[PDB]
RNA sequence: GUGAAGAGGGAAACAACCCAGACCGCCAGCUAAGGUCCCAAAGUCAUGGUUAAGUGGGAAACGAUGUGGGAAGGCCCAGACAGCCAGGAUGUUGGCUUAGAAGCAGCCAUCAUUUAAAGAAAGCGUAAUAGCUCACUGGUCGAGUCGGCCUGCGCGGAAGA
RNA sequence: CGAUGUCGGCUCAUCACAUCCUGGGGCUGAAGUAGGUCCCAAGGGUAUGGCUGUUCGCCAUUUAAAGUGGUACGCGAGCUG
């Protein structure tokens, strides 16, 4: 960081999304390249853009403190880095579809697209949604 | 070399060098080199340190030289016996008391000044110390 | 914020000043107004780190001297010539 | 190697050690940066 | 200090007894016996090796971390065993094993003969290689270093008995 | 710095030697007052190439064959 | 001031250095400088710190993760220092001399995207490349850690018959 | 200064290490040979002559090299003059 208040700024940046959280999308890609992360972001770049917040400050004392205001379900997974791909209009969106693209391209790891906040399921497929 | 133009007396005493310095204050520049030691400065040494400092800044900043030698210590032609008067004047030296600011410089950053003053530090015959210009 | 818990001096002079300056505490004196000049003792170590803050000069000091608290201003700074330490600072009673 | 009276950190990998009472400068990158006492 | 504040739990079965101030590890790859400096107080107690910073001996804390890594690598050696692999780099070089002695040729006139210490066993998967197995990390490290010391790799092409993991620098002539 | 007319001729290229003199002046001249200089100067060291070439070319006394 | 014209004790030996002014005798006692492990008279004295070099018990400019004590500061369980597990990119040959000189000969300048981050660039190696990358950026373990300042004592510096 | 005989050579040495050679190594603008510099090492070894009164030196020819100095710039109650 540059300041602890900047670390607190990263904390409040996370709560702006948690106040608008509708679902939960996880990606535990520990081994990735800049263009690897960019190939996923161009898919996000032409669907929405930067709107799909990818604020990765997933420490047990960082992300866990920035979630309990609303949708406390992701606090149980908390740490062990999660590349969050969530947007404001994410309620039943094409976010689950963006991870199957990564499992076939360059990434053998993407947390196997689990989904925790209200998909009414787990690791298994999510295709039947008003998307 | 720094020599007094039209001196009144050609040769003076070797005297003594004691007491704490006079020029403790730094006002012209912002960063200056101070002499924590006590010794003597030859003419060639001050001209060597002027050239070894004008190299690093490459025509930036403003360099000041606080002291002027103004005292000709002498040497005699070797193999001569003692007596017959004092020798011929060879070079000019300034006596330095502890706490005397030698150089002053501004128009340079704080980081570059600390490094360039190390160049002249090894060119002078006594102990060095780096300080900065403070109000009061 | 510039408050210094200070003590007064029982002795003074050339050697007496060096006697306590070696005990890591330098002398100072406050003059001004119409009252009596007060030779005050104060620890050395704290001030060198306090004068590092540039606002130390321009702002009004608020040190205390045995009960009565007097607001002061710094007048003179007598630094030791070659060694990086202080010896004597003058206080304008302001 | 080069003996001196001043062991200095020349490269970015030149490590400093006080091996056997003698201060030396070992270097895992440049082999001509080996220095001895000083 | 840091590593001294990290206990060493031995995988059960590989017995360890404390006979005074000498640590005896009985396992699958033999028996290891090594002394200790009088500044560290040891204790097995459960299966966790704890080292103590005794008073008086002012180098005691530094002695702790030292003894820690030693015994850590010691107990690991009796279980699996340490391995080193050196490539016989060089055109026209020969290296072979004949019993407990090593008969190799570094391009010298006379064949260099090296002797295996105690339990160090040698074998060659190929003519241009050697692989050494053993118990201690010191004896496995000494022979690997001594064979490297018979002929170090060149700075021009790299001919010599070197470590397969160690990369050598590559120089080149001044103008030719 | 043993300065000539054109080249400054730097010190280090001269090995000053002291040899016992040759004179009819007793104890001073025969042993102690060595004071005689056989200056060791060679051409190979930093003389401006033509000075080197115009030193070996025109043979002269006081210079060696080498 | 001493010696000269003052011996005596100490500085191993040493007119002038430190102590001290021999009238004589004594197998008597108290101190001075300086000393109290043995030679050699008296402390293997007490207490509390300090050095690892036989420093002490010959000496400097300068060099240094030696080490003791003291103060402030930077960062630090909204988890750092160091490793490890990943990246280090988006235009680019950087425009210019584009004669071959691709962030990697060199003038000089240097913005903005993907963002937790990445200098139109820290280095080796390259006619020119690649690779590995150092910066700077995420998870793992998760306790303090980092850089200077003032001083105490030491190391190297330190080669003669 | 009521004496401490003077260079060089000869004979005979002996010590220091700031090493000329042999020995052991680091590094290179070290491919190989051959060289450069630095570090450890004083055990041993360490030219014949022409010219000069010489030391010194130049030259001729050698050698692994033909080291540098201390010793009243060793050595005249040992020689030479």
């Amino acid at each position: 960081m540059a300041l602890n208040l900047q670390d607190k700024q990263a904390i409040v940046a996370e709560v702006s999304e948690v106040a608008k959280g509708a679902l939960s999308a996880v990606v535990a890609d520990s081994r990735g390249v800049t263009v690897d992360k960019m190939t996923e972001l161009r898919k996000a770049g032409r669907e929405a853009g930067v709107y799909m917040r990818v604020v990765r400050n997933t420490l047990l004392r960082r992300a866990v403190e920035g979630t309990p205001f609303e949708c406390l379900k992701d606090a149980f997974v908390g740490p062990t880095l999660i590349a969050y791909s969530m947007e404001h209009p994410g309620a039943a969106a094409r976010l689950f579809k963006e991870f199957a693209k990564a499992n076939a391209k360059f990434e053998v790891k993407a947390a196997a697209f689990e989904g925790e906040l209200i998909p009414a399921s787990q690791i298994d497929r999510l295709a039947t949604l008003p998307t | 070399m720094l020599q007094p133009k039209r001196t009144k007396f050609r040769k003076m005493h070797k005297g003594r060098n004691r007491g704490l310095a006079q020029g403790t204050d730094v006002s012209f520049g912002s960063f200056g080199l101070k002499a924590v030691g006590r010794g003597r400065l030859t003419a060639r040494q001050i001209e060597a340190a002027r050239r070894a400092m004008t190299r690093a800044v490459k025509r930036q900043g403003k360099i000041w030289i606080r002291v002027f030698p103004d005292k000709p210590i002498t040497e005699k032609p070797l193999a001569v016996r003692m007596g017959k008067g004092k020798g011929n004047v060879e070079y000019w030296v300034a006596l330095i008391q502890p706490g005397k600011v030698l150089y002053e410089m501004d128009g340079v950053p704080e980081e570059l000044a600390r490094e360039a003053f190390k160049l002249a530090a090894a060119k002078l015959p006594i102990k060095t110390t780096f300080v900065t210009k403070t109000v009061m | 914020m510039f408050t210094i818990n200070a003590e007064v001096r029982k002795e003074q002079g050339k050697g007496a000043s060096r006697r306590l300056r070696a005990a890591n505490k330098f002398p100072a004196i406050i003059y001004g107004g119409k009252e009596a000049p007060l030779a005050i003792e104060l620890d050395h170590d704290k001030v060198m780190n306090m004068q590092a803050k540039a606002e130390f000069y321009s702002e009004v000091l608020t040190i205390v001297v045995d009960g009565k608290e007097i607001k002061v201003k710094a007048q003179d700074v007598q630094r030791h010539p070659y060694k990086p330490k202080l010896q004597h600072i003058d206080f304008v009673r302001a | 190697m080069k003996v001196r009276a001043s062991v200095k950190k020349l490269c970015r990998n030149c490590k400093i050690v006080k091996r056997d009472g003698v201060i030396r400068v070992i270097c895992s990158a440049e082999p001509k940066h080996k220095q001895r006492q000083g | 200090s840091r590593v001294a504040k990290a206990p060493v739990v031995v995988p059960a079965g590989v017995d360890v007894k404390i006979n005074g101030q000498v640590i005896t590890i009985k396992g699958k790859n033999g028996e290891l016996t090594r002394t200790l400096n009088d500044a560290v107080e040891v204790k097995h107690a459960d299966n966790t090796l704890t080292f103590g910073p005794r008073d008086g001996y002012a180098d005691g804390w530094a002695q702790a971390g030292t003894a820690r890594a030693l015994l850590n690598s010691m107990v690991i050696g009796v279980t699996e065993g340490f391995t080193k692999k050196l490539q016989l780099v060089g055109v026209g070089y020969r290296a072979a094993v004949k019993g407990n002695v090593i008969n190799l040729s570094l391009g010298f006139s006379h064949p260099v003969d090296h002797q295996l210490p105690a339990g160090i066993t040698a074998e060659c998967p190929t003519q241009t290689e050697i692989v050494l197995k053993g118990a201690d990390k010191q004896v496995i490290g000494q022979v690997a270093a001594d064979l490297r010391a018979y002929r170090r790799p060149e700075p021009y092409k790299g001919k010599g008995v070197r470590y397969a993991d160690e990369v050598v620098r590559t120089k080149e002539a001044k103008k030719k | 710095i043993v300065i000539s007319r054109h080249v400054a001729i730097p010190d280090g290229e001269l090995e000053i030697t002291a040899i016992r003199a040759q004179g009819a002046g007793g104890q001073h001249v025969n042993k102690t007052s060595t004071a005689i200089h056989l200056r060791f100067d060679i051409r190979a060291s930093s003389l401006p190439e033509y000075y080197k070439e115009r030193l070996l070319a025109a043979s002269h006394h006081l210079i060696s064959s080498d």
